């Protein structure tokens, strides 16, 4: 019955994921190479703003789906854009074509520039309106339709996330740029086609309007006011319980730049470690190690849900939700240091000894320590993340009406992208040559060391007024 | 980010 629908949905999201993780994975890499003449600090700019803008058009691409327009025909023209910059990035990998692009140190930072735009508005639109589609789909039946539904896309996002990092990375990494990036294009096409016929099968509902317009009219008109304007109490209620929960991601900012650093400067300590080769020459992808922190995640997740949190509620001791957002930022921070750390250790050492290692089209003047001693920063981060990502959203809902759902994940997104904009400006303001930390695609000449220990510095403070805060708040 | 997936169906304890 509902299974020609459901199965739509879970079909595009997970082609969907598998070609935003395809290609955020091995743009570092990718940019530093022949056709483009990028820096390491560059391409790290250039990725981390692609992530910050697909995660701060979330609730922009919300609003656009609500207040005008549609949920379905959303979904669809932002598939569109994907795809327009999905066609964009292999015409632009591939030597025959790339002379009709930019012929005649940034070669086509044009064209690199309107697909990245392209993809992060594509990406954030779908993003933001295919999980309100998925429920809606199976909403009629009942409370544990819906979380069959939900278990089910768990599931085919990691498993996309999964099979992206793997596959597609290994084929970008080793065996060439045209077809590693080809396939998400044909992951976008499918998953487009899959939407297209499969919108009849849909259940659609009309615009209704999201709570951001009533917001923004009330931040417009005026502890505020009840019953004296023409908003309604239950609206000035509402957006008071916002405000008051916006300080927590406000204060998980430096989390998520921290954590946006992890596939843009990590991945570039990485290429610039050394990394095993696994064939006769065929090197260890640098995505696998997201890859391994990602299947972490999900062994862990049924783990901590089944087995540390039912014996803590049993024995007491549990922790509240701020509680557990401190431990992920304290993680945080000792990622942040072992990067550190590791980078020192490393700038020491190739001071002497550098072995020259290709990685697809480029050679990397890497140091001769293992690429190994990288697990923990990822291990860290993965911990973090599941101790603080989750706890923050627990601690919204607690804190907002239960009518209100789409805009705290509107909000916690926006300020993730916002999180990880500062780290790209961060990293533009240490890059200039006042400070010259990385005014010298070699970051041997450069100073990451330094960059990592502010993110420590910065989020320690952060911590800190949290801790301040939360004492007087509890 | 990873907990994405986690997070979409939090609510109905995904
Ligand atoms: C690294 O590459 C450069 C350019 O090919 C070369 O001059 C240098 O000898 C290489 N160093 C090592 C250690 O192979």
């Amino acid at each position: 019955g509902r299974r020609a629908a459901c199965g739509a949905v879970l079909l595009t999201e997970l082609l969907e994921r598998a070609a935003f993780y395809g290609i955020t994975s091995n743009l570092v890499l990718f940019l530093n190479g022949a056709p483009f003449c990028w820096e390491g600090a560059q391409a790290s700019e250039a990725l981390l703003l692609f992530m910050g803008l697909t995660y701060l058009g979330s609730p922009f691409g919300g609003w656009l789906a609500d207040a005008r327009l549609g949920r379905a025909r959303a979904i669809l023209l932002s598939l569109a854009l994907y795809l327009l910059g999905m066609l964009a990035f292999p015409l632009l990998a591939a030597p025959a074509t790339r002379a009709a692009l930019c012929g005649s140190a940034r070669c086509c930072s044009p064209a690199t520039f309107a697909g990245l735009v392209l993809v992060g508005l594509g990406v954030a639109t779908v993003k933001a309106n295919i999980t309100p589609f998925g429920a809606d789909q199976v909403k009629d039946r009942g409370p544990e339709a819906t979380r069959r539904f939900f278990n089910w896309f768990y599931w085919s996002i990691n498993l996309g996330a999964i099979l992206s990092l793997g596959g597609i990375a290994y084929i970008q990494q080793n065996v060439s740029f045209v077809t590693g990036y080809a396939i998400p294009t044909v992951c976008v096409g499918l998953a487009f086609v899959v939407f297209l016929c499969g919108q009849s099968v849909f259940i659609t509902k009309p615009p209704d309007g999201s709570a951001f317009t009533d917001m923004f009219k009330i931040l417009t008109y005026s502890c505020k006011m009840s019953h004296g304007g023409p908003f309604t109490e239950e609206k000035v209620e509402d957006v008071k319980a916002l405000v008051k929960i916006v300080p927590v991601f406000l204060a998980l900012i430096p989390y998520w730049t921290v954590y946006f650093q992890m596939q843009t400067t990590y991945v570039l300590q990485s290429l610039h470690l050394r990394i095993p080769e696994i064939s006769n020459p065929h090197t260890l992808p640098a995505a696998w190690l997201t890859m391994f922190d990602a299947v972490l995640i999900l062994l862990l997740i049924p783990l901590k849900d089944k087995l540390v949190d039912p014996i803590l509620r049993r024995h007491g001791l549990l922790p509240s939700s701020l509680k557990r957002i401190a431990v992920g930022m304290f993680f945080v921070m000792c990622s942040a240091f072992a990067a550190g750390i590791l980078e020192s250790k490393r700038l020491n050492l190739v001071k002497e000894k550098t072995i020259n290692q290709t990685i697809g089209n480029v050679v990397y003047h890497a140091a001769d320590l293992s690429l190994w001693w990288q697990v923990p920063q990822y291990l860290l981060i993965g911990i973090s993340e599941i101790f603080a990502s989750i706890a923050g959203l627990e601690f919204a809902y607690s804190a907002a009406p239960k009518s209100m759902q789409s805009a705290i994940m509107g909000l916690f997104f926006f300020f993730s992208g916002v999180g990880s904009f500062v780290g790209s400006g961060l990293l533009a303001l240490v890059s200039i040559k006042a400070i010259g930390w990385m005014s010298s695609g070699n970051i041997n000449g450069c100073y990451l060391n330094y960059y990592f220990f502010l993110l420590a510095a910065i989020q320690g403070a952060t911590l800190l007024l949290f801790l301040i805060i939360s004492v007087k708040y509890d | 980010m990873l907990s994405e997936g986690y997070l979409s169906g939090l609510e109905y304890w995904n």
